[PDB]
């Protein structure tokens, strides 16, 4: 059998290496080669998805090799429905981010003229590491790449990006790396516990073996040790997926980085955190996850409402979008930890829809910010008159993030909310208030920016706000199309997500509560 | 007659014979030909040594090591692994040491790119020093000294007796004392570093020998296996044994750089020649930790319940004080010295494990970190101010990567290896030591080391921030290559650092096979 | 365990001299006094070695340390002063008290760790020195410790190299010879 | 007399030597104090060799004497190098490397 | 205000504490060889710890 996942994750990295190795004089050719690598990765993802059988075994396209037996970790890849969803999201988004950031690195000087090549290579490396993390079926391999993906993104923020890029990159890398190091403590504890248990020949990192051992009850561990390990994993994923109050790194990095890099971070990269909760936290520590479910549920709900409120209070458009994304990750984690088929399937579909919707909205806001010279909300006005298409696409993206039923995110949010209510009705209502808060922070921003009299310098002056160029349409139209398709007909995604979710719940001894 | 295992002793024998031959070259070779022979004699001599090691390694595929000189030397798998590591690091360090001036109109290039003053006895800045520099003279006696240091270090892990271990400590220490004071630039700082290192090293060695005396009194023997038998059988005093273990630990900790004994490392690494600093920070750490491993895994395992609590504190301090003190540092070399302190702490966490996993993790950690440190310091040696002095002021490195992307990327790789980022040999290395500690019941040390690594990542990352994210200053420094040797060292070191991160199972199997000392 | 009363008296007097010599080395305000006190301590320790059935070691101590302390006295005159009286005022704030406290604590802890050891048996060395103390030392040195013996040669070479590199001045600064000084436009006399 | 007294004396001498290294700025006096420390170690070794009825401790004392002489010579070379530039033999003068 | 002063405030306080401790420790690096020798002679701490490990304290 062909090692499809190995190629899937290797192609982005090899392409990044080739791109960075290109001479300085091939900048345009470097851009086209990076786009071609992204498209090849997307084709690999497409064939994997097409061959994926949701009715078949839980894990498919499994590749297994000995990598570091001394550490009890093997090169084990395999994609489930949950992993496949995020893999498809990353594969589809990365080319769109590349064609969105086509010229983001143009103005950067020095670096032996490799600025464009460096930017493209870093983006492709992030894509490859994210993909391999998604497909990895080994705790230590997954941790390796979950932590490694930070560095390319750290360079991508610090290099390129705004004036305060350095501080933002430092805060990013240090928050995420402190979390990853706590994960390292938890992972070493997991290895030690597995070694001390007769369930395994020795200390083990094979995710499937450990999951089976814990589910069968053979790998019984002291609930305190399991609680500590789960706390480490959850803390790492909570800094990665911006669970409140650990979110404070995300706004600065998102605003200071280039729009494509910021989207890659929030839309794609940060998802690895939430996915990490869904695959490991629940399945490695079902008892600890169940015990801590109230606390994590409360934190997710507070994140939803608090991020919505802050987004309402923001004056910078991009920071507003970042806080919106924080609230959306709040929804994702709330749906994950409620441990309901509806809740978890909705959270996965929400990972997908939020990736797409935040990508669209953030990229459109980035285009608008590039047209002008300031990110301030008050710096704009009546933009709809000058750039009808830009304003229309921004409205559609906001409506998506606003969770309209005609667009994909609602389907997920609904599904999450439903799942939350059956177990924690008060939390469900508290989250549902975010439906109002999202209308607020989307439509008020639209009113402030696109409506009213055309602000000075928007339709005239040296930096007028011209409508979207064809390339920006190439970026935007696919995202809006995915939003509309996953809103009208989400079933193709759910058909893949629902089985994997069931297998997950079956694994953790959880079931949707019976109706009264 | 006493049987001598020349084959086993072929390592350290090639090295000491080569050092003696280099002294002969100094004695009776014409000036114009001293450097070509010495570098030819040194490098080749180490290459032979490396070959010898592998042959010895093959010889050890049978019996688990064997004594060589009627005790006093034991070549077991850990010993040969450490000796191979030291030989490789010595090859790289001598390649650094042999670097001359990149080029000039006058032929008098005088081993200056390697920061070695043409005449150490000349007063700094004196007309004699200027005339010596102009004439292109250079003290090639450095090459023999280095050999001797390597010699001593090669013996220090392999010493199976307290007396031999002490002699090896002195043999490796004295050449380093001398070499720390030969810097070409900032001669005052280099002389101060040499004086501090000599004073504190003599202090620590006095403690080391006093601890050896205490151990000998407790066990009535100097062989480490004999001391182990004495302590295990309870025939010893059991108080002198503990006191001697503590005093011996003082010396070995000074050599590795634990916090109660770390203070020498920052000053010495800053003041010493950059090439000498690069070679030393790797090789001395490797040798000292090898001796510590032999002491705590062969000589005195039985008193684990007695000395384990102490090392914890040391390790803890070493991870905290070593890292926290590095946070506010503004000098690249000084920061890297504090990083060496913190990494000594990380090694000590694995040493505390007191399990074969501990030995394997420590051996791999030493290999990978010696390489990474050597490469980082070699790169630091290339950043030259306008005046030509090694530009170590960290603020001056702003935009350095944006001007030299290849060197910037290599140095960032080394820094991330030090921080322990995955896909770097440093992460595999930290994971090995922390896994050994966790298996050994020291998971609190794992947690503290994790927090220390989180702290240290900040100051490792600040360098990358300045290098790439900041614009170059008006008077920014420039690279001096300066020759093929330096480029080869940097490239080999970066390649090893990356390979042992991506594909560690090679050499990790070797470390695993070296989990057992000969008792 | 107990030793001959003669040995007890020898230890008391000679070790009193040795302790006073060490105290003088630390406390003597004139560096030359420190060198003399070091010589006294070394000779006292040699006498103690002789008393402890180590005649060769004591005699070698006397010889080599006589030489070494003579050389240190020479370097005191060369580098410090012929009769310079050091101030010994603590230059680092609070360092003197801290150093004294640390030294006292370390000594007390070391003595506590030593405790009673000879109570656990004290073999008479007469068995080993039988056949000659120097003969036994030769047997051990060149059989059990020939490796360390050879490495002492490396120590000597390193010391010589350090002396030649750091301390030896070279042609660019060699003092002018009387012949050279006389011949300088006839500088010296005209 | 109990033989263990010899060890206590060593413990004192070593201690004093240690204190000397802390208390005296002169490099030469520091060398003298290091010599005191090493000779206290030698005395301990001789006492233990007598205690165990073997000469190994005496051999170790001999080798410690060799090491002490070599270390003293290396320190003297370093101090000559420093003095020729700074015209001072104080350890506290080499204070440039700090913080 | 909570975000800017409380949430971000915890990280800011952690960074301030780390920087203050780093400066305090760097002040220990007085640059005098004799102060370093005093810290080394603090190895009396190691000796007493090893001795007390059997004192059961």
């Amino acid at each position: 059998t062909f090692p499809w996942l190995t190629v899937l994750w290797a192609v982005p990295v090899v392409g990044a290496a080739v791109v960075i190795l290109l001479p300085a004089a091939q900048q345009v050719l470097a851009k086209w080669l990076a786009l071609a690598v992204s498209v090849l990765t997307l084709a690999v993802t497409a064939v994997v998805a097409i061959g994926f059988d949701p009715a078949a075994a839980q894990y498919q396209f499994v590749e297994s090799h000995r990598w570091i037996p001394s550490f009890g970790t093997g090169y084990i890849l395999g994609v489930d429905g949950i992993a496949l969803a995020l893999v498809v999201l990353t594969a589809v988004l990365v080319p769109l981010l590349i064609i969105a950031g086509w010229n983001d690195a143009s103005r950067q000087t020095g670096l032996a003229g490799r600025s464009v090549q460096a930017y493209l290579a870093l983006t492709l490396a992030v894509e490859g590491m994210v993909l391999m993390s998604l497909v990895a079926l080994d705790i230590l391999l997954f941790y390796v790449f979950f932590e490694a993906m930070l560095i390319p993104m750290y360079f991508l923020i610090g290099g390129f990006g705004g004036e305060n890029r350095s501080r933002a990159a430092v805060k990013f890398l240090l928050y995420n790396l402190f979390g990853g190091l706590i994960m390292l403590a938890a992972v070493i504890g997991l290895y030690v516990v597995t070694a001390g248990s007769d369930a395994f020949a020795a200390g083990t990192f094979d995710f499937r073996e450990i999951v089976a051992a814990v589910s069968s009850g053979e790998f019984a561990v002291n609930p305190a040790i399991m609680n500590f390990l789960f706390l480490g994993f959850m803390f790492a994923f909570a800094v990665k997926a911006p669970l409140w109050p650990f979110h404070r790194w995300l706004p600065d990095a998102a605003v200071e980085a280039t729009p494509a890099s910021a989207v890659l971070m929030m839309a794609v990269m940060d998802k690895v955190g939430t996915f990490g909760m869904l695959r490991y936290c629940l399945q490695l520590f079902p008892d600890a996850s169940t015990y801590f479910r109230p606390v994590v549920i409360t934190l997710a709900a507070i994140g939803i409402v608090y991020g919505a409120v802050l987004a309402i209070g923001q004056t910078d458009v991009m920071r507003l979008i970042a806080y919106t994304s924080i609230s959306h990750f709040g929804f994702i984690i709330l749906g994950i930890f409620v441990m309901t088929s509806q809740g978890q399937s909705g959270s996965t579909l929400y990972m997908i829809n939020h990736g797409i919707s935040t990508a669209a909205l953030f990229l459109i806001a980035g285009f608008l910010v590039s047209r002008r010279g300031s990110r301030l909300i008050d710096s704009y006005g009546g933009v709809q008159k000058v750039a009808p298409v830009l304003a229309g696409t921004f409205l559609v993206a906001g409506l998506a993030t606003l969770s309209l039923p005609g667009l994909a995110p609602f389907i997920s949010e609904f599904l999450v909310l439903i799942g939350t209510f059956t177990r924690y009705p008060v939390v469900a209502v508290f989250a549902a208030t975010a439906l109002v808060l999202s209308a607020v922070y989307i439509l008020w921003t639209y009113q402030r920016m696109m409506t009213g009299p055309v602000r000075d310098g928007i339709g005239d002056g040296d930096r007028p706000v011209r409508d979207l160029v064809p390339r920006e349409l190439v970026v935007v139209a696919p995202l809006l199309a995915l939003l509309l398709v996953l809103g009208i007909y989400p079933k193709p995604a759910l058909d893949v997500i629902n089985p994997a979710v069931e297998h997950t719940l079956t694994t953790i001894g959880q079931t949707d509560p019976e109706p009264t | 007659t006493p049987s001598i295992e020349y084959g086993l002793l072929s390592p350290m024998l090639i090295v000491f014979g080569v050092a003696i031959a280099g002294v002969l070259i100094e004695a009776l070779a014409p000036r114009q030909s001293r450097y070509p022979l010495q570098v030819t004699l040194a490098l080749g001599g180490l290459i032979a040594t490396v070959v010898a090691v592998v042959f010895v390694a093959r010889g050890l595929s049978g019996t688990p090591g064997r004594p060589a000189v009627l005790g006093a030397v034991v070549l077991d798998a850990p010993a040969v692994f450490l000796q191979g590591t030291i030989a490789l690091v010595g090859i790289l360090g001598i390649m650094l040491i042999a670097e001359r001036q990149k080029a000039t109109v006058s032929a008098g290039e005088a081993r200056g790119l390697e920061d070695f003053t043409p005449q150490a006895s000349a007063v700094a800045g004196s007309v004699a020093e200027q005339l010596a520099t102009k004439t292109g003279v250079m003290q090639t006696e450095v090459f023999p000294l280095t050999m001797f240091a390597i010699g001593g270090m090669l013996l220090f892990p392999a010493a199976d007796d307290l007396l031999t271990m002490f002699v090896a400590l002195e043999v490796l220490s004295l050449p380093l004392y001398l070499l720390c004071g030969l810097a070409r630039r900032r001669r005052l700082l280099s002389q101060e570093a040499a004086l501090k290192y000599f004073l504190l090293g003599a202090f620590s060695s006095a403690f080391f020998i006093y601890g050896a005396a205490m151990l000998y009194g407790s066990a009535g023997t100097l062989d480490l296996s004999g001391i182990a038998e004495s302590v295990a059988a309870g025939s010893g005093n059991t108080s002198l044994a503990l006191l001697g273990v503590a005093l011996l630990l003082v010396g070995v900790l000074f050599k590795v750089g634990a916090v109660p004994f770390h203070s020498w490392i920052p000053d010495v690494y800053q003041g010493a020649p950059t090439s000498i600093t690069a070679f030393m920070a790797a090789a001395t750490k490797i040798a000292a930790f090898g001796a510590m491993l032999r002491i705590f895994y062969v000589a005195v395992p039985a008193l684990r319940d007695d000395w384990r609590p102490v090392l914890w504190a040391i390790a803890i301090l070493t991870m905290v004080v070593g890292t926290v003190t590095a946070v506010t540092q503004t000098d690249v070399k000084r920061m890297l010295a504090y990083s060496a302190v913190a990494h000594s702490g990380f090694i000590l966490t694995g040493v505390i494990a007191a399990n074969p996993a501990g030995v394997s993790s420590t051996l791999f950690y030493l290999f990978a970190y010696g390489f990474s440190t050597l490469g980082a310091f070699a790169v630091v040696g290339l950043i030259r101010n306008a005046a030509g002095d090694e530009e170590t002021s960290m603020a001056q490195w702003a935009g350095l990567g944006r001007r030299y992307p290849i060197v910037g990327v290599v140095f960032s790789l080394f820094l991330l290896a030090f921080a322990g980022i995955p896909l770097t040999s440093g992460f595999v290395s930290k994971f090995a030591v922390f896994k050994a500690a966790g298996e050994g019941g020291a998971i609190p040390l794992v947690i503290i080391g994790v927090i220390a690594s989180a702290v240290a990542a900040y100051f490792y990352v600040r360098v990358i921030v300045l290098m790439f994210f900041t614009e170059p200053p008006d008077d920014a420094p420039e690279l001096v290559v300066p020759s093929g040797l330096s480029t080869a060292v940097v490239t080999v070191t970066a390649a090893v650092t990356f390979a042992l991160g991506a594909l560690p199972q090679p050499l990790l199997d070797l470390a695993n096979s070296a989990e057992t000392f000969l008792h | 365990a107990r030793t001959s009363t003669s040995e007890a008296v020898v230890f008391w007097v000679v070790g009193t001299v040795a302790l006073v010599g060490a105290i003088g080395v630390v406390a003597a305000r004139k560096a030359v006094y420190s060198a003399v006190f070091l010589a006294c301590t070394m000779i006292s320790l040699a006498v103690l070695y002789i008393a402890q059935d180590a005649p060769f070691l004591g005699v070698v101590q006397i010889v080599v340390y006589t030489g070494a302390v003579m050389m240190l006295f020479l370097f005191v005159l060369m580098l410090i002063g012929v009769d310079l009286t050091e101030s010994l005022v603590e230059t680092i704030k609070g360092h003197r008290i801290a150093a004294l406290i640390a030294g006292a604590g370390f000594g007390i802890l070391v003595i506590a760790g030593i405790g009673n050891v000879s109570v656990a048996g004290f073999s008479g060395l007469a068995a080993a020195n039988s056949g000659g103390n120097v003969e036994g030392l030769a047997a051990l040195i060149f059989t059990r410790y020939l490796w360390a013996f050879e490495l002492t040669s490396a120590l000597l070479i390193t010391a010589a190299l350090g002396a030649m590199v750091l301390a030896h001045r070279e042609r660019f600064e060699r003092r002018k010879t009387q012949r050279e000084l006389a011949i300088e436009r006839f500088q010296t006399g005209g | 007399m109990n033989p263990d007294n010899y060890l206590y004396l060593s413990a004192l001498l070593f201690t004093i030597g240690a204190a000397g290294v802390l208390l005296r700025r002169n490099a030469i006096v520091m060398f003298m104090c290091v010599e005191l420390m090493l000779n206290a170690a030698n005395l301990a070794f001789v006492n233990f060799s007598r205690m165990h009825g073997q000469l190994d401790g005496q051999v170790v004392a001999f080798f410690t004497m060799v090491v002490a002489a070599c270390e003293v010579v290396v320190g003297l070379a370093i101090i000559m190098a420093i003095f020729r530039t700074r015209r001072s033999a104080s350890v506290d003068d080499a204070n440039l490397l700090k913080h | 205000t909570v975000d800017d002063k409380a949430v971000d405030g915890t990280a800011g306080g952690l960074a301030a504490l780390v920087s203050r401790t780093s400066d305090a420790l760097r002040q220990v690096q007085t640059g005098f060889a004799r102060s370093y020798a005093l810290s080394m002679l603090g190895g009396s701490a190691l000796v007493v710890a090893a001795i007390l490990a059997v004192q059961l304290w």
